[PDB]
């Protein structure tokens, strides 16, 4: 999830917009 | 701030600043 690809990887732009509303 | 390692507040932060008005879900388990 979120932890794993933001957190313990380095996030991106596309993967944090998939977490918008 | 997007590129880089962020956690807890600092990746609430960046979900927040990205999404705008749509706002975000926060789903870390």
């Amino acid at each position: 999830g979120i932890v794993e690809q933001c957190c313990t990887s380095i996030c991106s732009l596309y993967q944090l917009e998939n977490y918008c509303n | 701030f997007v590129n880089q390692h962020l956690c807890g507040s600092h990746l609430v932060e960046a979900l927040y600043l990205v999404c705008g008005e749509r706002g975000f879900f926060y789903t870390p388990k």
